[PDB]
C-alpha cells in the first residue's frame, strides 16, 4: 500500500526486512571476524588517491570504507561510539550484533516472537553485570609496579603488530603515563603525550621521550642547536603583525618621512623586544651553557630573527593549540601573552635541549627535566603505513592502560569472561523470569550467542574451536567441587586451555560492559524493525 | 540456471571495492605480478646495467639506471608495488646510496618464499624466518670488513669508496667523474691538522651545474657557483681589486616603505620641486656608506629600482638578483659573509672576501664565475658537466648525487668501513644463513635456507649482464671459497671472464658497511608487508 | 543508506514475476479492483439500465449493457477479475439468463467480505459462511414459487415470460418486441399434445436477420429462412402455386471429377469431335431425371458450373447457393428433406415442401423469401429485424436470444416456475437468512448474516437507476415485510417490488397485474455461479503474476 502514496517509494515488510538484517548483519561480520584476535588477518585500505593503510582495528576500516546497506551502518556507527570512549572494542561489538541476530533468527522461524526474544536479552545482561563485579578482581595501582602495567599493555599490542615490534612498543605504552597521576584528584588525560609522524630508522628501533619534542627547528643558522640550560618563555602574541585592524596608510609630504614612516614600525617591533632581551640578562649576565629560547604559537618576524641571533636565542613560530598547556606541564612554565609582565619565576627549566635535522626538516628535542608533568611518544616508520599503523595501536594501548588508573578493576581476557556466562545464564531458576516460557527463548539465544569471542579467535588460528572449549567445559566441572577458583582461557599456540592471570592476558572493564549493552541495543533494535522504507525528494 | 545468485554480500559495501584475501587469489599470485617490475631493475644492476625511458604525463623524460628515480615517475596501481616503492624511497632520502640493491633483494625474497607456501609453511612462521635470519646477518657483517680507515681526508682514500660507486652508473668514465667528485669534497671540507667530533657534511655542500655541450673530460672543478644570470652596470675589474667585499643583503635596495600601501601627499608646490631631488639624496646617503667600506659586490634577492642601480653603477659594485632564497645562502657560504636584510652600513665582520668575479660562457650563454682561489670557502663547492644531450646528464648528476650522499654517510656515524664487492660480500652471506639453519632444528630451517638463495640475484646479475652463462661462472665461483684469499673472490665481467675470477683488490671495488645494513632490513621489512597482508581491499578508480 | 538491499536472493524468479499476498492490502485492493468494473454493470441493470460502448483493437464497437458480451472484448489485467468474467460468461452459455444479476452479487459478496476480514473473520470461516447460507437460500426459493406455465403454447402466456426478459434489454417499446419473438416460438414447437411424447426446443432454431433500414414497427416474423442471395438465371414469383417439389444437395453440381489428376485424354480426332457433345449429355441426362420429378428448386452447397446452370433453366429450376455448413443445415429443417451427395434422381420420401418463394427489395438488396404458411408447418423460424442503426440490431439480436434461451428453461425442469419480479426475489431472502443467522450458533452468524445484505443492492440498482433517493424509497420497502404473516392465509404482501420512475413510493401495487415474474431455473445458477466466484476470490491467499 506504500506505492500508492508515492510511485518511487519501495518497502520490504516482516521476514522480507528481516533477512536483511540477519544477513546484512553476517556478512559485516565475516569480513571483520578475521582480524580478531593476535593471528588475525592484516586488512589493506587503498582508495582513489593510492593511499595504502594497514591496521587490523574495525574503527579506520569501517571510517575509510563506505557503507551501503543501511542494516550495517547501525553497526558501524555502534563500533564508532565504541572506540571513542573506551578506545577499544570496534572488532568485538561488530561479532556480537551479527551473533545475536543469527542465534535469534533461528527462534523466529520456529513460530517465537520478536518481543518475548528482547525481552531475555535484558533479563540476561542484567544478570551478566552482577556477575561482573563478583568476577572481576582489585588491583592496587599505588605500588606502580611495571610487571603489571607491561603484561596489560602488550595484550593490546599483541592484536596490532607481531611479536618483535610487541616487545619494543610494551614500555613505550607503559612508560605513556609515568609522571602523569593524581591521587585526590582522579583526573587522568592521555591528550597530552604527542604523537609525532617520521621516518627515520627503522619502526622498531622507536624510543620514549622524557620530554616535550616538536617539529619546528631553529630559524637562523646562528641560534644554538644545544643549549644546556634554556629558560622557555611562552609568548602568545605576534611579532609579526599580520594587518591593522582599522584601516590606515602612510601619506609623507617629503621624501626624508619615508625612512621615518619606515622607521616608525620599528619602534612597536622593539617594544616588545626590548623587555624580552632585559629578561635574559635579568638572571645572570656573561653566563656561559645558560640559554634562552621562545616558543611563539604564533608566526614570528624572519627580520626579528636577527635580534635574537646575536644574543644566541632560539625562538619556535607556528606551534600547535594543545601545545600551550603542555609547556606548562613539561617545562614547568607558565603560559605568557604579552611581554609585559616578565620575570624568572614564570620561566621553565630544561636540562637539555637539542636539535636534528632528519630530511629537509629540523625538530626541536627538550628532555632532562626535573618533574615534568607531561611526556610524549616519537612514532617512527620506513613508510607510509608504518606511521598510521603504529599510531593506531599507540592510540589503542594509550585507554587500555588509562582504564586500570580509572578503575582498580582488572578482568582476565583469552576469552575467560565469555564462556563463563555460557554456564551462568543456562538455568536463572525462580530469579528472574517474567513469564513462563516466553522469557527463557531469549536467554537461550543470548547465552549461545557469547560464545562466538572464543571460537573465533581459534578459527583465526586454524584450529577447531569445538575441540579447544570441550576441554574448557571439562575443567570447569572438576574446579567447582574441588573449592578451587580457576580462570580457563584460550591459548592459541598449542590449541589447549590457559589462564589469563599466568599468560598475561586482562581486558579493560569499560571496553566488556560497554561492548555487551552496545550490541544488545543494536541486535534488539533490528528484531524489532519489521520493516525497511526508503521515501523522500531527490 | 541462467543467472548467477549475485551473492548476498553484493549490496554490502560498494560494488568499486575488490577483495584479494587468502585462497581468494593472491598467495604468490600477486608475487608473480612484481616480476614485471623485478625484471626492470634486474637489467638496471651493475656497470653494465640498462637505462629505462619514462615518458611523464607532463613529457618530460628522466632516462636512468636508479630504482628509485623510475619508481617515482611511474603511476602503479598495483598497491603492494608502491610497498616496494615506498622501501626505495627511504633508501634515497637518508642513505642516498643501494636503491637498486633494496628494490631486487625485496623481490627476491617473495620468489623464494613461492616454494614454501607451496608446502603449506603458513606465513606466520615466515615472518619469524626472516626476522631471525636478517639479526644473524647483521652481526656477521662486522668481521668481514678488512677496508677499516681512519682517514677520511686525504683525495687517494675516497677512491675505495666513491669511485666504486661511480664504477656502477656511467661506467663509461672512471677517473673522470671521480676526479670532479673527489676534487669538490677536499674543497667543502676545512684545513686542519685534527677534526674531531664528526665535523658536519651535508649534500648542500656540493652542486651540479649542468651546461649543454662539450666532452665531459673538459669539465672541471669550480670552488666557488655557477649561476645563469645577467650582468648590468659595468665589466668586472678581474684581479686589479684583488679580495673584495661582497655584502649581501635580503631586502632590496630601495627607499625603505612600510607593508601597508603608501601614497605622496603634496599640500603645496613648494615640496614638489624638493621631491625630484629629495628621492634621489635619501637612497645616496645609504649608498654612499657602502662605497666608504669597499663593498665592491651588492647582491639583493628581489628586485633592485633603477634609482639604487644608478649609483652602484659609478663606484663599480656589482648587483646580482638572485631570486631564489634557497641559492641566496650558497654564495654567503662562499665568502663568509652574514645575510643582512637591514641596509645601514656593512660592517666588516660581517662582510665576506671574494678573490675574483668573472662573466663568461661555458656553453654559449653567458654566466657568473664565483670561483675563488686562495680564499677561505666552507661546505661550498660546484661541478660543471658537459655532454652533447640533457638526458644523459641527469642520470651523471645523479650520479654525483649518489657520490656524495656516502661522504654523507661516512662522516656522519663512526664509520662506514669498506665491505668487498663484485659478488664478494653476497657468497659469504650464503654460506653463513646456510649453516646457521643448522645449528637450531625446527620448523624456520625451511624460511632459513631460502633466505639465503635469495643472496644468489645479486653476483649473477653482473654475470648475467655480461654475456656470461649463470650454470658455469657461479657454480666455480662457490668452489672458489673452499679452504685471507678465498674472501676476495668475486664476479668478472671481460671477455678475461671465462676463469671466473678476479682479484678484487687489483681494481679496489669496495661497498659501504653501513650502505649494505641499511638495505638489508628495508628490503626484509619490505617483502614482509607482502606475506602478512592476508587481505586486500581497493576502491573504485 | 543511500541504496535500498531490494529485496536480496530475488533471483530466486525472473524480474518479470511477481508476488502479491492477501497481507498488506492486496485483498483489500483485488475487492477495490472489482468495484472499478462493478459500478459499470450497476448502471446497466434494470429496464433502465444504461448500454456501454466499447472499442475493440479492429475498430468494431458493440454496444450492450449486457455484462457477459461488454467483458469479452475489454482486455482484463487483475487475475481474480478474470475470476469475474469468466463467471458471466457461463451463465450466458448455461441459461442464457441472469447475467448481470451474476456479475452484481459476486462483486457485492466481496464488498461486504472487507469488513469480514477487518474484524478478523479468516479466510476458512468466510468461506463456510457463505455455503452455508447458499444451501439455505436454494432451499427458500422453491417455497416462494407462485404460479405456473402449465400448456407449453399459449398467446397469453407467452407474455408473461419472455417478454419481461426482453424487458431489460432494449426496452422501447414493450408489446412490439414481444410479438414478434414469440411468434417465432410457437411455429418451432412440435405441440403434438396428448401423445406423451418429450418436449424438444433448439435455441438456434430462431435466426435473427439484421436489416438496416426501416422501423422496429414494419418487423415481422418470417416462418422461413431469409438470405441476401441473387437468382443466377432468372428470378420467378411462383404464382402457378399447388406449392413446390424442393430437393437439396450438399455436393455442387457439376460433371464429377477424379480426386487425382483430372485430365481430357484424346487419342485420335474421333475422340475430339464427340468430347465437346459428350459433357452436355452427360448433365442434360443427369438434369432430366430430376425435371422429372417435379422439383422447380435445387439447394447447392458449393459453386455450379456454367454447363450445369443451363439445363436448371430450361426448365425453369431455381439455383441456390449454400455456402459452409450450417447455414445448408438448417434449411433442411424448414422443408423436411434429406440430402443426399449423388446427382441422381432425389427420393420422393425425402423431398421436401415450400408453397412459394418470393425475391423482394427490403434492405436494397434481393433477398429469398423461404416463408412457409399455415398447412405443412416448417421449423427454424426467422426473425426479420429493421433498424436505422447496425449498433442497435446486435444487441436486439442478443435481445431476442434471451428470450428463445428463456423458451429452453421451460423443457429441462418440470415447469417454468415463476419467480416475484422487479427485485422481490432478493428482498424476500434478506428477512429469512436474517432469521436463519440467528438459528446458528457460533462464530459463523457473522458471515452469514452479512451474506443476506448483499441481496440489498438489486433493490439500490433499480432505484438509483430509476433516479430515486434509495434513503427514502427502500426503507419504505420493508415496511411489508417488517409487519410477518397476519394471523389470515392468502397474503398477497410477498407481490411488492421497486418501481421505476412514475409517482415513486414504492408503487405499482402488487406485481401481479404487472405480469413481470422471474424464472426460478435462472435464479439457481445466477446465485450458485456468483457465490463460488466471490468464494474462489477469497479462498486464494497469494497471487502471482508473470511479465506484469
Amino acid at each position: 500500500s506504500l506505492q500508492l502514496l508515492n510511485p518511487k517509494a519501495e518497502s520490504l515488510r516482516r521476514d522480507a526486512a528481516l533477512k536483511v538484517n540477519v544477513t546484512s548483519a553476517e556478512g559485516l561480520q565475516s569480513v571483520l571476524e578475521t582480524n580478531l584476535g593476535p593471528k588475525g588477518t592484516l586488512k589493506m585500505l587503498v582508495d582513489g588517491a593510492g593511499n595504502i593503510k594497514l591496521t587490523k582495528d574495525g574503527k579506520v576500516l569501517l571510517t575509510e570504507m563506505q557503507i551501503q546497506s543501511p542494516t550495517a551502518v547501525l553497526i558501524a556507527r555502534a563500533a564508532a561510539a565504541q572506540d571513542e570512549i573506551t578506545g577499544d572494542g570496534t572488532t568485538t561489538v561488530v561479532c556480537l550484533v551479527g551473533e545475536l541476530l543469527r542465534q535469534a533468527h533461528r527462534f523466529i522461524q520456529e513460530g517465537v516472537h520478536p518481543r518475548i526474544i528482547t525481552d531475555g536479552f535484558e533479563i540476561a545482561r542484567k544478570e551478566s553485570m552482577k556477575f561482573l563485579d563478583e568476577f572481576k578482581i582489585s588491583k592496587t595501582n599505588l605500588s606502580n609496579d611495571r610487571e603489571f602495567l607491561l603484561q596489560v599493555a602488550r595484550s593490546s599490542l599483541l592484536t596490532k603488530v607481531d611479536a618483535d615490534l610487541t616487545e619494543v612498543l610494551t614500555p613505550i605504552v607503559t612508560d605513556a603515563v609515568l609522571s602523569v597521576y593524581d591521587a585526590q584528584a582522579d583526573n587522568l588525560d592521555l591528550h597530552m603525550v604527542e604523537i609525532m609522524q617520521m621516518q627515520h630508522l627503522s619502526p622498531k628501533d622507536t624510543t620514549f621521550i622524557k620530554g616535550l619534542v616538536l617539529d619546528h627547528g631553529g630559524r637562523h643558522p646562528d641560534m644554538p642547536t644545544r643549549v644546556k640550560n634554556a629558560y622557555v618563555l611562552i609568548l602568545n602574541v605576534s611579532l609579526e603583525y599580520e594587518k591593522t585592524e582599522v584601516n590606515s596608510g602612510f601619506f609623507y609630504s617629503s621624501a626624508d618621512q619615508r625612512d621615518k614612516l619606515a622607521a616608525s614600525e620599528r619602534k612597536f617591533v622593539d617594544a616588545k623586544l626590548k623587555k624580552i632581551i632585559d629578561l635574559k640578562n635579568e638572571v645572570c649576565g656573561m653566563d656561559p651553557d645558560k640559554g634562552f629560547v621562545i616558543i611563539n604559537q604564533k608566526g614570528i618576524d624572519p627580520m626579528s630573527l636577527d635580534v635574537f641571533a646575536k644574543h644566541n636565542i632560539l625562538a619556535l613560530r607556528r606551534a600547535k593549540r594543545r601545545n600551550m598547556e603542555r609547556l606548562q606541564l613539561v617545562t614547568g612554565g607558565e603560559a605568557q601573552n604579552s611581554v609585559e609582565d616578565l620575570s624568572p619565576q614564570i620561566l621553565g627549566f630544561s636540562g637539555l635541549v637539542y636539535q636534528e635535522t632528519i630530511g629537509e626538516e629540523k625538530f626541536t628535542y627538550v628532555t632532562e627535566n626535573t618533574d615534568p608533568k607531561s611526556c610524549t611518544i616519537l612514532i617512527k616508520g620506513s613508510t607510509h603505513y608504518a606511521l598510521a599503523q603504529t599510531k593506531d595501536a599507540v592510540r589503542d594501548g594509550l585507554r587500555a592502560v588509562a582504564n586500570v588508573l580509572k578503575d582498580k578493576n582488572i578482568i582476565p581476557g583469552a576469552g575467560a569472561f565469555y564462556i563463563a556466562l555460557s554456564r551462568y545464564l543456562r538455568s536463572a531458576n525462580m530469579n528472574k523470569l517474567g513469564a513462563k516460557g516466553k522469557t527463557k527463548t531469549g536467554i537461550e539465544a543470548f547465552a549461545e550467542a557469547l560464545l562466538v569471542i572464543p571460537k573465533t579467535l581459534v578459527k583465526n588460528s586454524g584450529f577447531d574451536p569445538l575441540d579447544v572449549l570441550a576441554m574448557v567445559e571439562d575443567e570447569l566441572d572438576d574446579a567447582q567441587d574441588s573449592d578451587e577458583t580457576r580462570y580457563v582461557g584460550v591459548d592459541l599456540n598449542i590449541g589447549d586451555s590457559c589462564d589469563p592471570t599466568i599468560e598475561g592476558i586482562w581486558d579493560s572493564y569499560r571496553v566488556l560492559r560497554n561492548a555487551i549493552t552496545g550490541a544488545t541495543g543494536i541486535a534488539s533494535n533490528l528484531l524489532l524493525c519489521d520493516e525497511l522504507l526508503r521515501a523522500g525528494r531527490s | 540456471s541462467l543467472r548467477l545468485p549475485q551473492n548476498p554480500n553484493a549490496g554490502l559495501f560498494k560494488q568499486g571495492y575488490n577483495s584479494y584475501s587468502n585462497a581468494d587469489g593472491q598467495i604468490i599470485k600477486s608475487i608473480a605480478a612484481i616480476r614485471e617490475l623485478h625484471q626492470m631493475c634486474l637489467t638496471s644492476m651493475g656497470p653494465c646495467g640498462r637505462n629505462k625511458i619514462i615518458v611523464n604525463h607532463l613529457g618530460k623524460i628522466i632516462i636512468t639506471n636508479d630504482a628509485a628515480t623510475m619508481l617515482r615517475e611511474l603511476d602503479i596501481v598495483h598497491p603492494a608495488v608502491k610497498v616496494l616503492v615506498m622501501a626505495t624511497e627511504q633508501q634515497k632520502i637518508d642513505m642516498g646510496d643501494g636503491t637498486n640493491l633494496v628494490m631486487i633483494l625485496a623481490g627476491e625474497l617473495l620468489n623464494v618464499s613461492e616454494k614454501l607456501i607451496s608446502m603449506g609453511l603458513s606465513a606466520v612462521e615466515i615472518i619469524q624466518g626472516y626476522n631471525m635470519a636478517r639479526k644473524f646477518t647483521l652481526k656477521e657483517l662486522d668481521e668481514m670488513v678488512v677496508g677499516e680507515i681512519t682517514d677520511k681526508n686525504d683525495k687517494n682514500e675516497l677512491l675505495k669508496m666513491i669511485k666504486p660507486v661511480i664504477s656502477s652508473k656511467k661506467y663509461g668514465s672512471e677517473d673522470i667523474l671521480s676526479e670532479l667528485v673527489s676534487e669538490a669534497v677536499s674543497h667543502v671540507l676545512p684545513v686542519a691538522q685534527q677534526a674531531g667530533e664528526i665535523p658536519y657534511f651535508n649534500v648542500d655542500s656540493i652542486r651540479v651545474v649542468k651546461i649543454m655541450g662539450g666532452s665531459l673530460s673538459n669539465s672541471t672543478v669550480i670552488k666557488g657557483m655557477v649561476f645563469n644570470r645577467e650582468p648590468e652596470g659595468h665589466v668586472k675589474s678581474l684581479s686589479e681589486d684583488k679580495k673584495h667585499k661582497v655584502a649581501v643583503f635580503t631586502c632590496p635596495l630601495d627607499i625603505a616603505n612600510t607593508e601597508t600601501k603608501g601614497t605622496v601627499l603634496l599640500h603645496n608646490a613648494q615640496e614638489m620641486l624638493d621631491f625630484s631631488k629629495g628621492e634621489e639624496k635619501q637612497i645616496d646617503a645609504m649608498m654612499k656608506e657602502i662605497a666608504d667600506m669597499g663593498v665592491e659586490c651588492i647582491v639583493a634577492g628581489a628586485g633592485v629600482g633603477e634609482l639604487a642601480l644608478h649609483y652602484l653603477n659609478r663606484y663599480g659594485i656589482l648587483v646580482l638578483k638572485v631570486p631564489s632564497k634557497f641559492e641566496l645562502r650558497r654564495l654567503c657560504r662562499v665568502c663568509g659573509a652574514t645575510p643582512l636584510p637591514r641596509l645601514g652600513a656593512p660592517t666588516p665582520e660581517e662582510l665576506g672576501l671574494v678573490e675574483t668575479v668573472k662573466t663568461m660562457e661555458i656553453g654559449g650563454d653567458r654566466v657568473t664565475v664565483f670561483k675563488q682561489e686562495q680564499g677561505e670557502i666552507s661546505r661550498t663547492s660546484t661541478i660543471i658537466l658537459r655532454g652533447a644531450t640533457q638526458n644523459n646528464l641527469d642520470d651523471i648528476e645523479r650520479a654525483i648525487d649518489d657520490g656524495v650522499a656516502a661522504v654523507k654517510g661516512l662522516m656522519k656515524p663512526s664509520g662506514g668501513k669498506l665491505l668487498p664487492g663484485a659478488g664478494a660480500t653476497e657468497i659469504e652471506l650464503i654460506s653463513r644463513i646456510t649453516k646457521y639453519g643448522e645449528r637450531t632444528p625446527g620448523l624456520l630451517q625451511l624460511a632459513i635456507k631460502q633466505f639465503a638463495v635469495a643472496f644468489e640475484v645479486v653476483p649473477r646479475t653482473l654475470a648475467e649482464t655480461a654475456g656470461l652463462d649463470v650454470n658455469e661462472v657461479l657454480p666455480n665461483l662457490y668452489a672458489a671459497h673452499n679452504v685471507t684469499d678465498h674472501l676476495y673472490k668475486g664476479v668478472d665481467i671481460d671477455g678475461e671472464s671465462d676463469e671466473g675470477v678476479k682479484d678484487i683488490r687489483e681494481e679496489n671495488i669496495y661497498d659501504m658497511l653501513a650502505t649494505k645494513k641499511f638495505a638489508i632490513n628495508v628490503a626484509t621489512e619490505a617483502a614482509t608487508t607482502v606475506l602478512s597482508i592476508d587481505q586486500i581491499i581497493m576502491a573504485k578508480k
